């Protein structure tokens, strides 16, 4: 009737989070640790190119195989990327905006790592921090989509 | 049988029994009297 | 010993003393009104016996008792159809011709002209056409005679009698202890060998000895007055022996468990009867037997005074795992000392059941000439729906009860009642975000239809057509069921349903019961299914679990579990309470099921119901289901508006009661939201204004007048509201399907 | 923040502090409408304005008053 | 301290205690290669800021919607640009007044 | 929970012999005759249609394989077959009984 | 009576961990920590949800709302008769003591605590919303 899995986050039970094999299995860690958006060392703007690009390249497929054009034969690619780079424009300038909006106050409390070593607050959160975001956000998105279109012209098995 | 008839005596039982009665009148006399549009006895 | 019988000797004094002073029950009412609001305090705490005191032995002796009084009033209403169907019915008229001639039962004084209302239903009678089905159960129980049923409610009413007496008895001259009560084991070794075990076996009997050959002689077109009768069958052995020869043989065969002798009135036939449209009586006999030694041997489980068995507790307290903590512990006894825990799991259950049964007497029509009385057959799905989503929610308002009034924190540390409280937050996020997700994957794929058909992109809509979802999964379920005799259930003859595919069985013209094909639109709709159901989930279980505690109010226990709100305050705290949940759960309740019956109706009439007169089957609507459906307009024009065309031009006709129900329960649907806008305190200042104009002309009474209270304007105002909704779509029903099916 | 406002017509009865669930109210002596005690409203910086305190003063109508004013965390019962 | 016998706040330690933590945030700096890295940071440089990146946006989307009005929805080849293609529904102004 | 502070790694304790006795004690008699099956197996007859999905390799299977069936009683067993061996070897293990 | 220092060395509850804890308000606004000397290990409820287990002697429990404190104040108070003195807590370190504010309980007399928010007249001797029109913000005649 041992070795209880569930457990308090950081063993403290009154901040409310239950660390779980969802939240904290190390694999899971593992993987959510090495994505482009927590890796808080790195310049902002190339986590913003990297997930831009990913964005972009995902959000082609539903406008291309399911937008209005989808039944043309070879208008329906140039149409998807055309309109997943609208949405990444304006996807980017929500960035902007929420950069605009967001980042006055500067909170002065620190960030441990549930290790207790008193890490530094990521440059991203960070107006200027998030300005270069958005920015390597807009170029990803649209080298992201251009690819995916790119793809769509010279992979093989694309049906 | 007095706290009996004192619950006889209560709002819903009397109501219920009230309108029994008023709409079997009304019924008896739809009945006897059909179609009653006017007063022309 | 423990397990024993153990009451007291006259506990309550049988008077009418109490009868006379009204409010007794509690300790505020008792002292007399004031206001009006004590009058609806008097109904509203009437049975709510935890609250009129604190000892567990009292209560659930009321509540024994309270159970005994529902169970006479049950069978005063069987013994009432039964007599119905032995006076005032065209029974007798419809055994000879059930295809031709309209299953009614309740006739209608000539009075101010309602002998409109006495229909010409068929048999030289003249009456209102039920819908209940009682005929068709009837025949299937072998009846053939008016003078059964007379007997049969004779019978009822002694029941009701008896159920009464004993109600009476078991308050006022013995009344058990509360460690009779306690004892669950014994009460589910019984309520499964005798009850449900003993119950199934004797029905079994009746279904070999009277129904089987009375059902067979009447399906092979004998007159129901040359029919032998039930103890002729039951003496003379000649005749079940020339029906079915292993008569003959006894009751050797069970004991020589040469059972396969018995494979002519126990049989694993499946499908329905080419003449009847409904399941084998056979079928239902094995069926019934079977279940009955399943249950019997079901209630040789738990352990009550001989060390054999499983004790409960024991159960669930070695059932806990490494991710719930101590598991299943004090839940032994949370149920036996919770009379509400008990009722939540149990009303929970038995809602389901009944949609379970629902959804299983449709598509396994068991009585004869049940599937093509189509009134019947929509009328037997819609009001056990009904009647299993109210019995879930309040399944979902007494979990409530249960955590704000019975829950105890110490019995309950680390166990799975605590664990949940202790996440319910990321349970109701999780449920949150499904049902938006399924709001939008469900409901906005009918605007997109509606917006691609408007804008004339028919090309570009969910359909079978443009771009299909289909159900691959439930349609290979159904191949998955077809194909099963051939592998999966080689004694089987047939499928269980027709539903799965294959031919059709069509009897006296009319579509007993044919394949049912599911496509874009059945996906579409079972999806919305899916959302209304999680989001009803969603308002009541979020009620339970934040019944005695939130992040807004943390002392809602201490507040109540029927309470309007804490104030103005937080921004505002109307309907904090977990009877608010179950009263908008009750709304969602109706949204979910007026579209599963909505779907019913339609999917039936447009795919499954019809007749074939000549060589093809012409459905009523015509299977419009498969290409009207994608769109709410198709709801509106197709569903909405043409099936309404019965019940608006029912005046002057015997379904003409059907459109004034239609009126009036919209009036009363929209009545409700005088009540569901409003508040209080505009009704008490107008009320007090009359109230003026009262104390001017010498009237105004010594019960000071109210407005209701808040809660009970809710309340007021969701009952006007489901019995409006539910009593229009009733009507409409109705009508629509007693002059098209 | 709530107003909160306490009039002199209430008689003491500690009801509306007991109800209080921010502890916004107390009871001062007889720097008020008379000596036997008297209500005080000091720290309705807390107040969210549920209005429990006048629910549970007894005298006519309401000696506790909640006037609902600008509202911010503490006055919303926000924890986040 | 704090993460011993219960000791779940600390004065000294507010960001254990408040729970400001980082579950998931490592700082290396080492993810990316210095030619891919010196490219997309040189790529962005006209528009880290958000008031050039808003006048891209601004520039790029009423371009791309004008053009899309111009031309692009005539590439399309959306119904509305094609025109009816018929006589359309003129004549039928009613199904009793046959209006145009 | 006065323990677990850190939300151990070995959150399930992974014995190797629970997979491959899971697969063994579902499999095995998963390859016994029964005439239902016409003298042929359940996971015989799996393997018979994945062969046979194998062929055409790019396109799925149909609705009206019988693939689908093998496959999913096959995987429930097993599933309920490794899914009951870890919950045995870490009650024998651990308490529990 | 003096203003009582809170002392971190105060351990907490035994608690398993839910997810009606603190939130971000915590980190950036504020937060409030109750305490509590106890005579023995009673599981009480929290407001937050679940089930904990008091120590015996010295508590300290950490809340995101005051009301949370009040509350589990007048469960402890009413079902365990205890004497709890809860504080408001900043990110900062900043304690700032909150209910026992005079070291008695708000219901009962402390004589010297100063009358605030007290009109000295009856509640239909306010004046008409006419008269404080136009004071700058929209004020109610109360004042
Ligand atoms: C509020 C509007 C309204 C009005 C004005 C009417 C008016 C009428 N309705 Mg309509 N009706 C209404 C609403 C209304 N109804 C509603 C809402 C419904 C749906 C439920 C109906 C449904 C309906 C039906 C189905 C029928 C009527 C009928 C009638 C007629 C009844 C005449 C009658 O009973 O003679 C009664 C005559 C009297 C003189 C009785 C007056 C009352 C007392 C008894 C007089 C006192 C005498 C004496 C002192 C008493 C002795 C004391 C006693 C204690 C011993 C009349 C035209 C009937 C009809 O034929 O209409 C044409 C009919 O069949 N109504
Ligand atoms: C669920 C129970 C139930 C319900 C809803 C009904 C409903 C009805 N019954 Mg039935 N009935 C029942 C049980 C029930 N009955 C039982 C248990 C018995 C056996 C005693 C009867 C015996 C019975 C007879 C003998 C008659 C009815 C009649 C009626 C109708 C009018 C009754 C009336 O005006 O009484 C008036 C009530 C008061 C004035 C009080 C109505 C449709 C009548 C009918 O339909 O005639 C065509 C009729 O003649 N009932
Ligand atoms: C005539 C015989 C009789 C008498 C004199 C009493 C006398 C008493 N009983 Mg007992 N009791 C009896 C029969 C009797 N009982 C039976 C047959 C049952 C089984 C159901 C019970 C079950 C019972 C319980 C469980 C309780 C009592 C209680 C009481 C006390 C007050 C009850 C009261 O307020 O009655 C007035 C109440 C009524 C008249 C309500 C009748 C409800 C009936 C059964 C159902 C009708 C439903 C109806 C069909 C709905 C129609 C809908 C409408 C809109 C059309 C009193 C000592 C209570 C007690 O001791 O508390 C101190 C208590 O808790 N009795
Ligand atoms: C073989 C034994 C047996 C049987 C048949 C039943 C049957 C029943 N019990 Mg259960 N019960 C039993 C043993 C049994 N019980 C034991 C041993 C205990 C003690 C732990 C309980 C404790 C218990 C409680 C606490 C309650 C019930 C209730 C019920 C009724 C539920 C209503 C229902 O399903 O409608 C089906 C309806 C019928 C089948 C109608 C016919 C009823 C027949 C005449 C009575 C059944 C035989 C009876 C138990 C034996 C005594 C007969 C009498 C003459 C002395 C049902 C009639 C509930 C109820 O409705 O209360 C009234 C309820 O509240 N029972
Ligand atoms: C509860 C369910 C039930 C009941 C009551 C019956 C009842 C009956 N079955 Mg059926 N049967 C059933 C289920 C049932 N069956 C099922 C499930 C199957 C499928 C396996 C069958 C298959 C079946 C076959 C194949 C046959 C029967 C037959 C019979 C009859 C003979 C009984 C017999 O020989 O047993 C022996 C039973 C007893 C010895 C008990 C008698 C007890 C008496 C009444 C005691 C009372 C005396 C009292 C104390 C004192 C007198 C009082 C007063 C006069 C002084 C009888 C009418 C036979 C028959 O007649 O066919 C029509 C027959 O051939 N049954
Ligand atoms: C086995 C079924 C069952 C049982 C035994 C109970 C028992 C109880 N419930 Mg639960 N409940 C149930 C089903 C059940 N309920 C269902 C299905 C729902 C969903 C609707 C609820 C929802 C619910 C809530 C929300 C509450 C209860 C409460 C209560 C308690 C007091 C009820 C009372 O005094 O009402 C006395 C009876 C009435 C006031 C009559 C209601 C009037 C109805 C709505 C009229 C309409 C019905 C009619 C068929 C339509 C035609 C109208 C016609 C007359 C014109 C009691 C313990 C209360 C409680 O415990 O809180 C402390 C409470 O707040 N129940
Ligand atoms: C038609 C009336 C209507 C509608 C649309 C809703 C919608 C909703 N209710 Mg409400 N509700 C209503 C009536 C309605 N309710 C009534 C009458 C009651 C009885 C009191 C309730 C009681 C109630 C409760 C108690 C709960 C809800 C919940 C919900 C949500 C669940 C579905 C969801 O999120 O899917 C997604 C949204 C929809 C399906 C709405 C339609 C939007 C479509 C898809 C188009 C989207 C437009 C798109 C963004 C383009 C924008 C254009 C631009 C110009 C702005 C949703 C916001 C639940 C909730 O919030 O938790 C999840 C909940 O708990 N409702
Ligand atoms: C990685 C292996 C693989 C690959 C490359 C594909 C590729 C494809 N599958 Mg297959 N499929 C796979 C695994 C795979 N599937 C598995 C594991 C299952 C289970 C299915 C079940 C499946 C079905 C049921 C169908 C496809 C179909 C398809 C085609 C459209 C998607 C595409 C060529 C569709 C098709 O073209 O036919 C189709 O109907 N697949
Ligand atoms: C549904 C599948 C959920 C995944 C699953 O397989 O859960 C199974 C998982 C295992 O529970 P245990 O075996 O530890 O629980 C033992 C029971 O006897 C209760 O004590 O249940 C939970 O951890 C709690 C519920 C999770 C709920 C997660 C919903 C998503
Ligand atoms: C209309 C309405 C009222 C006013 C309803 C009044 C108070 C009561 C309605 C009628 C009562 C029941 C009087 C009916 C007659 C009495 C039963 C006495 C019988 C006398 C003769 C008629 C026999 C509210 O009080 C209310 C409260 C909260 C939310 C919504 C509302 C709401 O919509
Ligand atoms: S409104 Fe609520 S919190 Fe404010 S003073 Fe009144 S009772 Fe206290
Ligand atoms: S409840 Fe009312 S009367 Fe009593 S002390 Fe408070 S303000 Fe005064």
């Amino acid at each position: 009737k041992k070795a209880q899995v569930i457990s308090p986050v950081n063993g403290d039970p009154f901040v409310g989070m239950l660390e779980t094999p969802v939240t904290s299995a190390p694999i899971v860690a593992t993987y959510l640790s090495n994505l482009p958006a927590y890796r808080t060392g790195v310049a902002p703007v190339l986590r913003g190119v990297e997930i831009g690009l990913a964005h972009g390249f995902l959000l082609a497929g539903p406008f291309i195989k399911l937008g209005p054009l989808r039944n043309v034969p070879e208008t329906a690619e140039i149409a998807g990327s055309l309109s997943a780079a609208g949405l990444v424009l304006i996807l980017a300038l929500c960035l902007s905006i929420y950069g605009s909006a967001q980042f006055q106050s500067t909170p002065s409390i620190g960030v441990k790592t549930l290790s207790g070593r008193s890490v530094a607050r990521d440059p991203l959160f960070s107006a200027d921090g998030w300005s270069e975001f958005a920015a390597g956000f807009l170029v990803g998105g649209e080298a992201g989509v251009a690819w995916a279109y790119v793809c769509t012209q010279i992979l093989p098995y694309y049906s | 049988m007095k706290d009996f008839t004192t619950y006889l005596s209560t709002a819903p039982v009397i109501a219920t029994i009230w309108f029994t009665f008023t709409a079997g009148l009304l019924i008896e006399i739809n009945r006897y009297f059909p179609d009653p549009l006017v007063f022309s006895f | 010993k423990k397990v024993k019988i153990a009451v007291d000797r006259n506990p309550v004094e049988t008077s009418f003393e109490k009868w006379a002073k009204p409010g007794h029950f509690s300790r505020t009412l008792s002292k007399g009104p004031n206001t009006t609001t004590w009058i609806w305090n008097l109904h509203a705490d009437a049975h709510d016996f935890d609250s009129h005191t604190s000892d567990l032995e009292e209560i659930s002796r009321k509540v024994f008792s309270a159970h005994f009084g529902q169970l006479g009033i049950i069978f005063i209403w069987l013994s009432g159809m039964y007599f119905h169907g032995a006076r005032f019915s065209n029974y007798e008229a419809w055994l000879s011709d059930p295809t031709h001639i309209k299953p009614s039962a309740q006739v209608v004084w000539p009075i101010v002209g309602q002998e409109i209302l006495n229909g010409d239903v068929g048999g030289g009678f003249q009456g209102i056409q039920i819908t209940s089905g009682f005929f068709q159960l009837w025949r299937a129980s072998g009846i053939t005679s008016e003078l059964q049923l007379y007997t049969t409610a004779i019978g009822g009413l002694v029941m009701a009698a008896a159920m009464f007496f004993a109600g009476w008895f078991h308050y006022h001259k013995a009344a058990p202890k509360l460690e009779w009560f306690q004892n669950v084991e014994s009460m589910l070794n019984h309520h499964l060998g005798g009850l449900l075990g003993l119950g199934s076996l004797a029905w079994a009997g009746h279904q070999i000895h009277v129904s089987l050959p009375v059902n067979k002689l009447l399906d092979a077109g004998v007159d129901p007055k040359e029919i032998p009768l039930p103890h002729d069958l039951l003496l003379n052995r000649a005749i079940m022996a020339d029906l079915y020869p292993s008569f003959a043989k006894g009751i050797a065969p069970f004991f020589t468990l040469n059972w396969s002798e018995y494979s002519d009135f126990l049989t694993f036939k499946g499908g329905l009867n080419p003449v009847t449209g409904g399941l084998w009586l056979s079928d239902t006999a094995h069926h019934h037997v079977a279940i009955a030694v399943l249950f019997l041997v079901a209630g040789h489980m738990y352990r009550t005074n001989w060390g054999i068995g499983h004790s409960m507790k024991e159960i669930l307290e070695a059932h806990r795992g490494p991710f719930t903590g101590e598991g299943h512990v004090g839940l032994y006894e949370i149920l036996t000392t919770s009379w509400h825990a008990q009722l939540a799991i149990n009303l929970a259950l038995f809602g389901s059941l009944s949609i379970i049964v629902a959804h299983h007497m449709y598509a396994m029509p068991p009585y004869p000439y049940l599937a093509t009385d189509y009134g019947t057959q929509l009328s037997l799905f819609t009001h056990h729906t009904w009647i299993g989503g109210f019995c879930i929610v309040g399944a979902g308002a007494h979990a409530a009860i249960f955590m704000v009034r019975d829950y105890d924190p110490t019995n309950n540390y680390n166990n799975l009642l605590d664990r949940v409280i202790r996440h319910r937050d990321a349970i109701i996020s999780h449920l949150n975000w499904v049902c938006i997700f399924l709001g939008f994957h469900s409901f906005g794929l009918y605007i997109h239809n509606d917006t691609m058909s408007a804008l004339g992109r028919p090309q570009d809509m969910f359909s079978d057509t443009a771009i299909q979802l289909q159900p691959v999964f439930a349609q290979w379920i159904q191949n998955t069921h077809f194909l099963a005799p051939q592998l999966t259930a080689p004694n089987a003859l047939a499928a269980t349903s027709l539903t799965w595919g294959g031919d059709l069985v069509a009897v006296g013209g009319k579509v007993a019961m044919m394949p049912i094909s599911l496509g874009t639109s059945d996906f579409m709709v079972h999806h919305i299914h899916a959302f209304t159901i999680h989001v009803t989930v969603l308002i009541l279980l979020k009620g339970v679990l934040f019944a005695r505690s939130s992040r807004l109010i943390p002392d809602k226990a201490n507040l109540g579990f029927r309470f309007p709100c804490d104030g103005p305050g937080r921004g505002g705290t109307c309907q904090v309470s977990a009877w608010d949940h179950v009263f908008l759960g009750l709304f969602w309740m109706y949204n979910s099921l007026s579209i599963v019956i909505f779907h019913f109706s339609w999917k039936m009439q447009s795919d499954v119901w019809g007749t074939v007169t000549a060589s093809g089957v012409s459905h009523i609507t015509g299977g419009n289901f498969a290409q009207s459906a994608n769109t709410i307009n198709g709801w509106l024009r197709d569903f909405l508006w043409a099936q309404s065309s019965q019940v608006i031009q029912s005046y002057g006709s015997a379904l003409s009661a059907y459109g004034l129900i239609f009126l009036g329960a919209h009036f009363v649907w929209a009545f409700s939201l005088m009540f569901l806008f409003s508040g209080r305190g505009y009704w008490q200042e107008l009320i007090e204004s009359i109230v003026w104009a009262h104390n001017k002309l010498k009237v105004a009474p010594a019960i000071q007048p109210r407005a209701l209270s808040i809660t009970q304007g809710r309340a007021v105002g969701v009952a006007h509201y489901l019995l409006g909704g539910i009593a229009t779509t009733w009507s409409f029903f109705l009508a629509r399907i007693i002059s098209v099916g | 923040a709530h107003i909160v406002k306490i009039y002199d017509t209430c008689i003491g009865c500690t009801q509306c502090v007991r109800a209080c669930p921010l502890d916004v109210l107390e009871m001062v002596p007889w720097d008020g409408c008379k000596a036997s005690q008297m209500a005080s409203a000091p720290r309705t910086e807390d107040c969210v304005g549920c209005k429990r305190c006048e629910t549970a003063c007894p005298t006519d109508f309401l000696s506790v008053r909640v006037y609902l004013g600008s509202e911010s965390t503490r006055s919303m019962g926000l924890s986040y | 301290k704090y993460g011993e016998n219960s000791r779940y706040f600390d004065l000294q330690d507010m960001e254990n205690t408040t729970g400001s933590w980082d579950m998931y945030g490592v700082d290396e700096k080492k993810r990316y290669p210095d030619n891919q890295a010196k490219f997309f940071t040189q790529a962005t440089d006209i528009i880290s800021r958000r008031e050039s990146l808003r006048a891209l946006v601004a520039l790029s989307g009423i371009a791309a919607i004008v053009t899309y009005g111009l031309k692009g929805a005539k590439d399309a080849d959306l119904p509305i640009t094609k025109g009816p293609q018929t006589t359309g529904e003129n004549g039928k102004g009613g199904s009793v007044r046959s209006r145009l | 929970e006065a323990s677990n502070k850190s939300f151990p790694r070995d959150w399930v304790k992974t014995d190797p012999l629970v997979p491959v006795l899971g697969f063994a004690g579902w499999t095995i008699p998963a390859n016994i005759g029964v005439s239902a099956f016409g003298g042929q197996s359940l996971f015989g007859l799996f393997t018979q249609s994945i062969g046979e999905n194998l062929a055409h390799f790019p396109t799925g299977p149909a609705l009206d394989d019988k693939f689908w069936l093998y496959l999913i009683t096959y995987h429930l067993g097993l599933f309920l077959t490794i899914t009951l061996g870890q919950i045995g070897v870490q009650g024998r293990k651990q308490g529990y009984w | 009576w003096t203003v009582p220092t809170l002392n971190p060395d105060t351990p907490s509850p035994i608690f398993g961990g839910s997810t009606g804890g603190l939130l971000r308000k915590a980190q950036t606004e504020e937060f409030y920590v109750i305490t509590w000397e106890a005579k023995k290990e009673q599981i009480f409820e929290m407001p937050t949800g679940g089930a904990a287990i008091m120590r015996q002697g010295p508590n300290l429990l950490k809340f995101g709302k005051k009301e949370q404190c009040l509350a589990l104040t007048t469960q402890l108070r009413n079902k365990f008769k205890l004497t709890p003195c809860f504080y408001r807590v900043f990110p900062d370190g900043k304690v700032q003591y909150l209910h026992p504010a005079d070291g008695v309980y708000p219901e009962k007399v402390n004589a010297g605590r100063v009358g605030a928010n007290q009109n000295m007249r009856r509640i239909g001797q306010n004046v008409n919303p006419i008269k404080v029109k136009f004071s700058g913000r929209m004020m109610s005649p109360a004042e």
